[PDB]
């Protein structure tokens, strides 16, 4: 996250980080058992790690639960980031307290102008590199699939949508993705991609979580 | 340097590399990468070359 | 075009050579006044030339009629090549003839496994490069779009479809771009771009005309 602020311990309860030796995406968890994240984070050997803040420090609220299953959109586009969405199953389920908390799915798609929370331990900066230990969290707005759209030309499906700032310096950053963009309480994006970190006209890029609400619960009820 | 390459068949032709790699990228203007480390980025630039591989 | 044979002069007569003080795209001839190309065949000042066999030579059938205006579909994409149609209105009607014929549009789609002739000026070489002058034929069958999507994965939308030969050898080329793919006596494909030409597991991929059938004939109602 650029431009944004320390979110306070445990506040986003339902932020995970993923695991692989080092921090490598977010995700969020949704039910007990399963974390939504984007399909480009999709890694072997991935540990779930709820209940964190600072990710360099155990402080005592955390639960390490390793994936026992990753499943990858069908559709899932490599080349356009289109279907950018991934679920992964808990190889036990999450205990859930105030700190480890799912986060509902939506019931309807969410409008250009609704102000958002994004979250992640991502880059602090769009132009070199800090990496903060504690989470940072991201007010911004949806923008209109217009804006988006002319933004980046050609590379902006049904599947996408922009959100936060055309001037620049607010917005997600590498160490982001599959984290949280949550509006209204419900989870609407996952942070996919975009062309550098809070830069002019070049806003971030994100799951339309709401076109996957069908496949999310038959997959799960399924596996 | 570009491996996969796909042009247009007009004269000149119009031409993208799109390779998805990690760094991003002198030679290239504009460049998306996914939000992850390491990132996964591509270059979203056409020309009238490819290049090699 | 790779790996055809010479058409015989007039053979195709619905066939044109879009012309800028050279040959850079080919389009197909619909009715008296209209001339379907390719998109990204756009370009300012551009003669239309019918009832061409040497594009070299004058050879007495040829009408060389300017562009009173072209119009690019609304949602065409440079990036992608999604909905790589152009209509190019002639300044004054084509007198039709047995050598000047317009093309049918099709009614329905045409399904894959279905022979099509694919013509051009385009490249005879899938490394080098050597100009016929003379138009160049191709028979060739329409791929499942599973197979078109085999071949460039996460390429291929609703719009395109693959056709030719996944041996290679047998392709269009440079040059070729905006000419007909025509299946059964209606246009059912623009040539439009590949991965070089007549290579393995790199078919031709073609705008997919008949998703356009109704833009193009409200577009000419209206201009």
């Amino acid at each position: 996250i650029v431009g944004g602020y320390t979110c306070g311990a445990n506040t986003v309860p339902y932020q995970v980080s993923l695991n692989s030796g080092y921090h490598f995406c977010g995700g969020s968890l949704i039910n007990s058992q399963w974390v939504v994240s984007a399909a480009h984070c999709y890694k072997s050997g991935i540990q779930v790690r709820l209940g964190e803040d600072n990710i360099n420090v155990v402080e005592g609220n955390e639960q390490f639960i390793s994936a026992s299953k990753s499943i990858v959109h069908p559709s899932y586009n490599s080349n356009t980031l289109n279907n950018d969405i991934m679920l992964i199953k808990l190889k036990s389920a999450a205990s859930l307290n105030s700190r480890v908390a799912s986060i509902s799915l939506p019931t309807s798609c969410a409008s250009a102008g609704t102000q958002c929370l994004i979250s992640g331990w991502g880059n602090t900066k769009s132009s070199g590199t800090s990496y903060p230990d504690v989470l940072k969290c991201l007010k911004a707005p949806i923008l209109s699939d217009s804006s988006c759209k002319s933004a980046y030309p050609g590379q902006i499906t049904s599947n996408m949508f922009c959100a936060g700032y055309l001037e620049g310096g607010k917005d997600s950053c590498q160490g982001d993705s599959g984290g949280p963009v949550v509006c209204s309480g419900k989870l609407q994006g996952i942070v996919s991609w975009g062309s550098g970190c809070a830069q002019k006209n070049k806003p971030g890029v994100y799951t339309k979580v709401c076109n996957y609400v069908s496949w999310i619960k038959q997959t799960i009820a399924s596996n | 340097c570009c491996d996969f390459c796909p042009c247009t068949r007009s004269i000149p032709p119009q031409c993208q590399c799109t390779d998805v790699r990690e760094k991003c990228h002198s030679a290239c203007k504009s460049c998306l990468c996914t939000r992850s480390f390491p990132p996964q980025c591509r270059c979203y630039d056409i020309t009238d070359f490819c290049y090699p591989s």
